[PDB]
């Protein structure tokens, strides 16, 4: 059937399944007077087309009240399945219009007051409005808005009426309460006949009151309504028979038999499964599933027909329809009990999912490519084309999709591969737009217009969105997916809840409006939904990408694809690249020992919060370098080149001490231990000799022997000017580890933090090899509470400069050939926002991970050529210190920069005393025991007298 | 006192340029702030017994500080409102035949406005213009005109919202957009939304001259029994009201028809598909 | 404990019906023979045993220690003009406090009678009438007149204006405001404390009502149409006076208070006249048949009355009242108000034609009124008694360093409270197990929130011993455990609406007993101990969780499917009854005023009777309809009525009926 004459249909079963009801109940009562109340208790309608007058031809009588059909073409609308409950709810609100009364239903949300007062507004034909008392109100539109109504003769709903504040609420009683005093008038014993209309005044001004509006107050109230308004307790709704009438409707045979079970299946699926911020399991959600399954019954009868024919099975359809909705929604962990709770609600039938074989044979081309995993089912990578085959089906359903997920899952690269699957099978193109929230203020996101001049000025979200609408260039065969990566917020999402839902038209503050094309697709990769509205991620659909849908197996095969195909320096170098992965292949695999390494430092303490992919990054990060210090030994050794042979004792002791460096970098010395005890007892990698001395404390040098750091420590003499100087470091053994560490990562021009108590020597150990590095100038820069996106903007403005598109807008350093390191002083320093988004730190995440950012001048992707961040912080466990953000930790691994111990501030402060006693050669043979003294008197105020006493006890080798 | 009589020998104006290609004064912070410090400064310092180096240097400089408050705060006032009636008086059309008294007096005083604004744009100083004779009553004259024609168009909006009170459930700006572009009936369609229930556009004629139906977010059509001219009623308000009671008779007389039609079926316990399946597709899903 | 073991008439009584005038000397005092210490150990006696009569022990306390006159003043009919004629400053406003569902502008307008003053009275909530008050106070303090505002607690702000603009003084002494207002939490603290504050309340009983309504309701409304609309209108008063006096008793009344003011009772006459104006259209004397009787009761059980009720089981008792009202048998002259009646007394419809006597019918009701007026049991007296007392206690209790009793409370609650809950159990072939599967969730939110509490309370010990220093939440912790009120963070599962926190440690203890015996039994067993656990339903988490979990593992366990099973019961007696394959057993349940033989009800008139391991049986329904002879009993999980768990079908004995369950209260409770 065509979809109107579809709808036409539907709201026909449905009049006429209440009419067999109260036609059966009336059988079964034994009826026989017409005047008899439970004949009278029903909507009766009479028509009459002899009245020359159109608007009362059509009366309808509910129990004694007597009201006409106000001829409003309502257009189609939504009919309601009339329940024992509704027709309670209109019983009681036509008693209250008949004794000139509002209708003030309660109960929890969710139930169907608004819905029942509208449909009940709309059984008589009158204009009912709904305004939303949650957020989003105009209460300076009400001042007109009622006088309308009163004018008019339309009906008026408030959804939630408590919800609005007490000062909007105080006048918004007082006018329903003028409204509701004016109209009891109409109903004098001694003035029913007004030939005079009852007028009240609203506007400051008196005007006419039409007996025909009414005004309804939905709750979930003042004194000045509890005389003037009938309440209702719209508690719960019939569950049972709207799903057994809209199944009937649908088509479903044995409509009763699947309604008293699906309804069991959705109240059991907010008990047994975990409550979560997105899951809907309400009487609106089961609507949803049950116009789905009669759409996929629908589609198998047609498909069987080209190959009446009744007798498919009916639960089967009932539970895709169910799986197809609720399962993308869901957690891992729910997942199993969801079918688990299908197998007891519906013993013996099972799911069958679509195979879409033309899809699942472009991502496997897509990948392969990109250097990504693949699967098909219980194999590795099968979750994850799962959940790219569910966000597929929800962009083809929905335009809002909401991917959601912890960070590490793979939300990212399964948006990209299914933009370039569809390129591929549809030859239509793709161009992602992925604008970054709470780095640039709303007004840069939107625009503004100068309360001066009044020119309007276009933010980010406003440009492109004009850009894809009015200009075309392939508008209809170009796929434009804005991905909002970052984090959920109301502020700015606020302006976007007219674009989410159906209307998919945004209102700009100046009043133009730009409606969203078809292709358009409206996509937010977001963390978690803590500080989410519930209008946001209602008004969308979404699919969770839990953190077991990328495992650890798919990670390696990725680094490992990436090695042996992308050149580091950008042939040999991919020889070279080869050779190491076959080498580090069998620690790669499933278990083995960095899967076991890992498992065993998840369990361990450190300074920051453990993420997989923050451990993973860094030791690929590390072995990228061990496989350049091939590249430069075969460079400076022309002949005699490191063969296989040297190679694989090379790299298998480079593997144990990248893995040491990387689950343990961030812990304490005695955490580095217990890894290095656990990993002892599980390698096969020959390890150093000696019991007594951590590997940690050895080099794997270049011809894959473990040399202790101690051989590689000098033995300084400092001038006398020079003691104790800024910017003087005297070797030791952190400052060979941890300065080499730095080296390492710098190679690979990767972000990175330096974590540690305040005074260990951070900043020291930094500036030692940053200056030290010809290419590597600094930038100083200092982030504090205050800090914005706005101090990294200025520094960009003072030292750097933007190309003339070269290919698009890059930023620059001013000189050439020189790397800027922007050093963040205190990088979590940055005060939390009150919605969980240090703006900063989002802003340097943008362009970390995306390698650049958008300028608010003209709207436009910058990126960045030439630059670098580094960072610094206390430990999180300190006052003012925010714990950064997971999506930023992956990218930026940490270096845990302890105190020095006693012995090592020996060596370092005894040659400071050396060269201090110069000045008085009579004392050179005091010089021991006065270190000797100041180290152990150090030691002993730093071990009792802490921060628990007093918040200012810091000692620190600053001291 | 040192800066303050150094601070109004360099102080510009910062002219702005306007969508209409006019200047306009763009910065009102300095023009008040700064100017509030000053005058507090020098109250205070005339008050505090240490004066006897200034013995009479602000006392001819407290009246011209005042005066600098009053030219400012009723000069913004009268520039917000231009730029809102200059905007509603050429964004939408026909505001020429409707209220042209009003459109007229508006011309004028625009008129006069970039005058005064060439004239103070000449000369960007602003002691340059303090020192012009009649700026100060010019200004209140304009600032008076201003009030009474904004007072004037909003009496004429609830005017013309009164009749057909439908158009109390939209704005200002879409109730001028709606009275203003009576010729453009094709950006009336973007209104019908929230003036009704349902009805979303207004089927007119080949010429867009008379209605001959209505429709909806579907786009299921209800034919008008009696089509209404627009070119026998111009207002756009009385042939908007001919719509609506148009269209309650239309609804009247097709219920009608299809009670009638669906009286055969009710009666008959015989039914055949065809003829109620044609019954339903001819009669809207309402009726 | 000896002393009770002699002295025969010690339990006589305690039987005794107000053991109060006469009080068996128990204490082990021989010199002390001053009245105020007899007295105070009476008191202590009382509060031992029998606390219904604990306010009755009061007074007669208050007698003895300040003489036999002391509240009498209290009971005689307050006389306003020599309040507001000597010791009212005519700055002082005097506030007419009220509480909802009552009205005293009658009082000030016969004191304005007697005094023969004219009232400038005046009604607040019009934008107009602020300005005319304002006129009238400027115009009144000049000439001394007294102004009477109505409903003044509607404007806030408007109040406060009011407070602050008196402090001007007034040239004529005879001015007398009265600010009427009704008692609102809104009502700015300046005017209460700057004014003199009179307190009126409704006199409870049903005689009280019906006076009330009577005279609210118009001679001439009552009186004209067949004169069967007097009995209706009689009738309806009644049940109104029924259902405002079961408010009081709350628990064992209506589970909820609910707020049934005059409008209900205005909204029930006017459909009262119009259906009477409708079916009768003349004036001849209708047939008590012909009565819309079908119409009246659906209206008043669905829209007027029903319109405020909450749950079921409260809409399934005004049906009940309402079917037992309204009949055609009501206009009979032997029909019954209320049988049952101090024992087997009855009440007896006035054979009265006008409102004359019905009115003289109802100032005759006698001055005693038992709850078995309402329906309820007769020792509904009794409970609410008790919780006055109680109440009365805590409110004293208020109105009373303190690290050391805070560390020795806290480090007793430390020892009381049992140690760590281990959750060490999950096998794969255990999953499966829907039992399984809620007694993990189960055992592991109560020991995270057992760890939480362990924690919190230990670091509440150190900072007390002094070697740890406090925070925000600390110190808000402290601000809850020092008042005796339940931590917001400690709140994770259902508890009565305001509870001791002494009471919430002992219950949570014995929570976590209950989950230390569930995780023993599923170490030593995976499968066969679940079920075989007597659990206890009042100290589960959600134990509507449990009854779902249960349903779904007998689901599981045969071939049937979750929706093809129904609840059955069977009361046992033995704690070592032999389980079935689908009998669950627990423990805990209390039922309210019945007791069961085997497995059929009867009525008693002692609360709260202990069922011993109650069997819940799960068997494939039928789809038949229940019997006549069943009844189905909530079954709430606290002493206050809030949560349904489920509902419960009990088959009754040969003689009691359904309406008379369903009208005394009965339920099963948990806890
Ligand atoms: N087959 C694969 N599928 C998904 N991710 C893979 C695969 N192979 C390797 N990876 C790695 O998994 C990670 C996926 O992270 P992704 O780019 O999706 O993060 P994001 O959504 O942008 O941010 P966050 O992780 O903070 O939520 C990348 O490091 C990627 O290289
Ligand atoms: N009797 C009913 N038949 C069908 N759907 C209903 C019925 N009552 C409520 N609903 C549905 O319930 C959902 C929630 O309605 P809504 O007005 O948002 O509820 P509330 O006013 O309680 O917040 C809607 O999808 C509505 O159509
Ligand atoms: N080899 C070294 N190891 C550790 N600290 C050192 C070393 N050499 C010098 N120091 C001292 O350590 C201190 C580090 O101070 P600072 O850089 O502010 O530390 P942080 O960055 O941890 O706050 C300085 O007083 C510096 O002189």
């Amino acid at each position: 059937q065509p979809p109107l004459r579809r709808r036409k249909l539907e709201h026909l079963i449905t009049e006429l399944v209440h009419q067999r009801d109260v036609t059966r109940s009336l059988i079964k009562s034994k009826i026989d007077n017409a005047k008899s109340f439970e004949w009278l208790s029903q909507m009766r309608f009479y028509f009459d087309p002899k009245q020359t007058d159109v608007l009362q031809q059509l009366s309808i009588q509910m129990a004694n009240a007597k009201f006409n059909y106000g001829f409003e073409y309502l257009g189609v609308q939504d009919k309601l399945v009339q329940t024992p409950l509704t027709d309670r709810c209109y019983l009681t609100m036509t008693q209250a219009l008949e004794a000139r009364l509002g209708g003030s239903p309660f109960g929890p949300a969710g139930t169907g007051k608004t819905e029942s007062v509208k449909a009940l507004g709309h059984q008589l034909g009158r204009f009912v409005l709904v305004f939303n008392c949650d957020e989003t109100f105009d209460f300076q539109a009400m001042g007109r808005i009622f006088v309308g109504l009163c004018q008019v003769g339309a009906w008026g709903c408030f959804d939630e009426f408590n919800r609005l504040e007490e000062r909007m609420l105080s006048a918004v009683s007082q006018q329903v309460q003028c409204i509701q005093e004016a109209l009891r008038e109409h109903s004098n014993p001694n003035y029913d006949k007004t030939s005079a209309p009852i007028t009240c005044e609203l506007l400051n001004k008196q005007v006419k009151v039409s007996p025909d509006m009414a005004i309804f107050i939905t709750m979930n109230l003042p004194d000045n309504l509890k005389k003037l308004f009938r309440s209702l307790a719209m508690t719960k709704p019939d569950r049972q028979l709207i799903a057994q009438v809209m199944l009937y409707s649908q088509g479903f045979r044995t409509a009763e038999v699947l309604a008293n079970k699906i309804v069991p299946f959705f109240k059991l699926c907010d008990e047994q499964l975990s409550s979560q911020s997105h899951y809907d399991f309400g009487l609106r959600a089961l609507k949803s599933v049950l116009v789905s399954a009669g759409n996929v019954k629908r589609e198998r009868i047609q498909k069987i027909k080209r190959e009446i024919a009744e007798n498919l099975p009916e639960q089967e359809i009932l539970i895709q329809s169910v799986c197809e909705t609720m399962v993308p929604k869901l957690v891992a962990e729910d997942i199993p009990l969801l079918f688990s709770l299908l197998s007891d609600v519906f013993p013996g039938v099972q799911y069958h999912r679509g195979e879409m074989t033309a899809l699942r044979e472009e991502l496997k081309k897509v990948c392969q490519e990109m250097y990504l995993t693949y699967g098909d089912g219980e194999e590795v990578g099968g979750m994850w084309v799962e959940k790219v085959l569910q966000l597929y089906q929800i962009t083809q359903i929905n335009h809002g999709l909401m991917m959601v997920g912890p960070s590490g899952s793979g939300k990212s690269m399964a948006w990209r591969v299914l933009l370039k699957a569809l390129e591929r099978l549809e030859g239509v193109e793709g161009v992602a737009h992925i604008i970054d929230p709470k780095a640039i203020s709303k007004d840069h996101l939107y625009g503004t217009l100068d309360p001066n001049t009044r020119e309007w000025t276009d933010g980010l979200f406003t440009h492109v969105l004009r850009k894809i609408i009015d200009s075309v260039r392939g508008e209809l065969q170009k796929r434009q997916w804005i991905v909002f990566d970052g984090d959920v917020d109301p502020e700015w999402v606020e302006n976007l809840n007219s674009v989410l839902d159906d209307n998919k038209l945004l209102t700009l503050p100046n009043g133009e409006r730009l409606s969203l094309p078809p292709n358009v697709r409206i996509m937010f990769e977001v963390q978690d939904l803590k500080y989410a509205t519930l209008a946001t991620v209602s008004r969308c659909g979404m699919v969770w990408f839990s953190e077991d849908v990328l495992s650890t197996d798919m990670i390696f095969n990725n680094f490992l694809a990436r090695l042996r195909s992308i050149p580091l320096d950008d042939s040999p170098m991919l020889q070279i690249q080869r050779d190491a992965a076959t080498i580090m292949q069998p620690y790669f695999t499933s278990n083995g020992l960095v899967t076991k390494a890992l498992e065993h430092a998840f369990q361990l303490e450190h300074i920051m919060d453990l993420t997989r992919l923050r451990c993973l990054g860094s030791l690929f990060s590390m072995l990228h370098q061990a496989c350049r210090n091939v590249a430069q030994y075969n460079a400076n050794h022309p002949d005699f080149p490191m063969q296989i042979e040297q190679l694989e004792r090379y790299i298998q002791r480079y593997l144990v001490y990248a893995i040491l460096w990387s689950l343990s970098g961030d812990s304490r010395l005695k955490m580095r231990a217990e890894l290095g005890e656990y990993i002892r007892r599980i390698t096969t990698v020959p390890l150093p000799t000696a019991p007594n001395i951590p590997i940690i404390d050895y080099e794997v040098s270049i011809s894959g022997e473990w040399s202790p750091w101690q051989a590689k420590v000098p033995q300084i003499e400092v001038e006398t000017h020079k003691v104790a100087a800024p910017d003087v470091v005297v070797p030791t053994l952190d400052t060979v580890r941890h300065e080499a560490l730095l080296y390492t990562w710098l190679a690979e021009h990767k972000p990175l933090v330096l974590c540690g108590p305040p005074g260990s020597g951070k900043t020291m150990t930094l500036f030692s090899a940053l200056r030290a590095l010809p290419d590597m100038e600094v930038v100083g820069l200092n982030f504090s509470s205050a800090t914005t996106p706005e101090l990294l903007l200025k520094t960009f403005d003072h030292y750097c400069e933007y190309r003339r598109t070269p290919n698009g807008v890059v930023l620059a350093p001013v000189q050439l050939g020189k790397w800027l390191v922007l050093f963040c002083d205190e990088i979590n320093l940055p005060d939390m926002d009150k919605y969980g988004t240090q703006r900063v730190i989002s802003f340097i995440r943008q362009m970390v991970e995306h390698g650049g950012f958008y300028r608010t001048s003209d709207q436009t992707w910058v990126k960045l050529e030439r630059i670098q961040f580094v960072g610094a912080c206390n430990p999180p466990t300190d006052p003012g210190r925010k714990p950064l953000s997971h999506r930023f930790l992956r990218h930026v691994p940490v270096v845990y920069v302890d105190y020095p111990g006693p012995a090592s501030l020996t060596q370092i402060y005894g040659t400071f005393n050396r060269a201090m006693l110069r000045l008085i050669p009579s004392l050179r043979t005091y010089a021991e025991p006065l270190t000797a003294a100041m180290v152990e008197f150090y030691t002993m105020s730093q071990e009792r007298f802490t921060q628990d006493t007093q918040p200012h006890y810091i000692y620190s080798p600053r001291e | 006192l040192k800066q303050i009589r150094e601070v109004w020998n360099t102080y510009e104006l910062d002219l702005v340029n306007y969508q209409n290609k006019c200047r306009l004064i763009r910065g009102w912070d300095d023009l008040f702030n700064k100017v509030k410090e000053h005058i507090n400064s020098v109250s205070a310092m005339k008050l505090s017994p240490y004066y006897k180096v200034f013995e009479e240097d602000a006392l001819s400089w407290e009246d011209k500080l005042n005066r600098i408050m009053a030219l400012f705060d009723v000069w913004i006032d009268v520039q917000r409102r231009w730029v809102y009636l200059e905007g509603i008086f050429t964004g939408s059309a026909d505001i020429k035949h409707l209220l042209p008294v009003e459109t007229q007096r508006f011309q004028s005083i625009s008129t006069e406005f970039l005058a005064l604004m060439k004239k103070v744009s000449k000369s960007p100083l602003v002691m340059d213009v303090l020192n012009i004779q009649g700026v100060q009553r010019s200004l209140e004259r304009l600032a008076d005109l201003l009030g009474k024609i904004q007072k004037a168009l909003g009496e004429y909006l609830e005017r013309e919202r009164s009749s057909f009170p439908r158009f109390y459930f939209v704005g200002d700006e879409d109730l001028l957009e709606i009275i203003g572009n009576s010729k453009n009936v094709a950006k009336l369609q973007k209104h019908f939304k929230k003036m009704f229930a349902g009805v979303s556009s207004i089927i007119l004629n080949e010429d867009n001259s008379v209605v001959l139906g209505i429709s909806s977010r579907e786009g299921e059509e209800v034919m008008f029994k009696t089509p209404v001219s627009i070119t026998e009623h111009p207002k756009i308000n009385e042939w908007l009201t001919l719509v609506e009671k148009e269209m309650r008779v239309t609804l009247a007389k097709l219920l009608a028809e299809s009670v009638t039609e669906v009286e055969i079926f009710g009666k008959a316990t015989s039914i055949d598909p065809n003829t109620y399946i044609t019954w339903i597709d001819k009669y809207q899903a309402q009726l | 404990i000896a002393k009770v073991q002699a002295d025969e008439q010690f339990g006589i009584w305690l039987d005794s019906s107000s053991p109060e005038q006469t009080v068996p000397y128990l204490w082990s005092e021989e010199t002390p023979a001053t009245p105020i210490g007899q007295a105070i150990h009476r008191l202590l006696l009382i509060q031992a045993f029998r606390p219904d009569r604990l306010l009755a022990m009061a007074h007669m306390f208050v007698s003895t220690n300040l003489g036999e006159s002391f509240m009498s003043i209290m009971e005689q009919p307050l006389d306003l003009t020599h309040i507001v004629g000597t010791e009212v400053k005519p700055n002082t406003p005097v506030l007419m406090c009220s509480v909802p569902g009552y009205d005293a502008s009658g009082h000030v307008e016969d004191l304005a009678a007697e005094q023969n003053t004219q009232i400038t009275s005046i009604a607040i909530g019009s934008a107009e009438g602020f300005n005319q008050a304002d006129k009238a106070i400027n115009t009144a303090v000049k000439s001394g007149r007294w102004v009477m505002l109505k409903n003044v607690h509607l404007a806030p702000g408007w109040l406060m204006q009011l407070e602050k603009k008196l402090h001007s003084l007034q040239p004529h002494a005879c001015f007398r405001l009265f600010l009427t207002m009704e008692i609102n939490p809104k009502v700015p603290v300046n005017l209460l404390r700057a004014g003199r504050i009179f307190v009126f309340e409704p006199p409870p009983g049903v005689k009280a009502n019906m006076l009330r309504t009577f005279s609210s309701i118009p001679v001439s409304r009552i009186c004209k149409s067949p004169n069967e609309r007097a009995r209706l209108y009689f009738l309806l008063a009644w049940f109104h006076a029924i259902i405002q006096e079961r408010l009081r008793y709350a628990p064992l009344g209506w589970s909820k208070k609910y707020e049934f003011g005059e409008s209900d009772l205005r909204s029930a006459c006017d459909t009262v006249d119009t259906w009477l104006d409708d079916t009768a259209k003349g004036r001849q004397n209708i047939s008590p048949d012909k009565i819309p009787w079908s119409a009246l009761k659906t209206l008043m059980a669905q829209s007027i009355y029903g319109g405020r009720v909450d749950n079921e089981f409260d809409q399934r008792l005004l049906n009940t009242f309402l079917e037992r009202l309204f009949t055609t048998r009501s206009f009979d002259s032997e029909f019954k108000l209320a049988c049952k009646v101090d024992g087997h007394k009855d009440i007896q419809m006035p054979d009265g034609i006008r409102r004359e006597e019905f009115v003289q019918w109802v100032e005759l009701l006698p001055d005693t009124q038992t709850p078995s007026w309402l329906g309820l049991p007769n020792n509904a007296e009794r409970v609410l008694l008790t919780t006055q007392g109680v109440d009365m206690i805590s409110k004293m209790l208020k109105m009373q360093a303190w690290m050391r009793t805070l560390h020795t409370t806290a480090s007793n609650w430390l020892h009381l409270i049992p140690q760590t809950l281990s959750h060490l159990k999950r096998t794969v072939e255990n999953i499966k197990d829907p039992l399984f599967r809620f007694f993990e969730r189960e055992v592991k939110m109560g020991a995270k929130l057992l760890q939480d509490v362990r924690q919190d309370l230990a670091d509440v010990v150190q900072v007390c011993e002094g070697k740890k220093k406090q925070t925000n939440y600390l110190r808000t912790l402290i601000n809850e455990l020092v008042k005796g009120i339940l931590p917001r963070s400690w709140s994770h599962y259902t508890v009565p609406a305001g509870m001791t926190v002494i009471q919430w440690v002992s219950d949570f203890s014995e929570r976590i007993k209950q989950l230390q015996n569930i995780s023993l039994a599923a170490a030593s067993g995976g499968a066969k101990e679940l079920k075989n656990i007597h659990v206890c339903l009042g100290g589960l988490f959600v134990p509507e969780a449990y009854i779902t979990a249960t349903r779904q593992y007998v689901a599981q366990a045969n071939s049937w499917s979750l929706e093809e099973l129904c609840l059955e019961v069977n009361v046992t007696t033995s704690q070592g009854a032999t389980l079935d394959a689908c009998s669950f057993g627990v423990t805990g349940l209390k039922l309210q005023g019945a007791t069961c033989n085997n497995n059929k009800l009867s009525l008693s008139n002692a609360i709260s009777t202990a069922l011993p391991l109650t069997q819940l049986r799960w068997v494939k329904q039928t789809n038949t309809e229940k019997k006549a002879s069943v009844v189905t009993l909530p079954v709430y999980l606290n002493f206050t009525r809030a949560d349904l768990i489920f509902t419960v079908d009990f088959e009754i004995a040969t003689k009691e009926d359904p309406r008379s369950f369903y009208e005394r209260g009965v339920a099963v409770l948990c806890t």
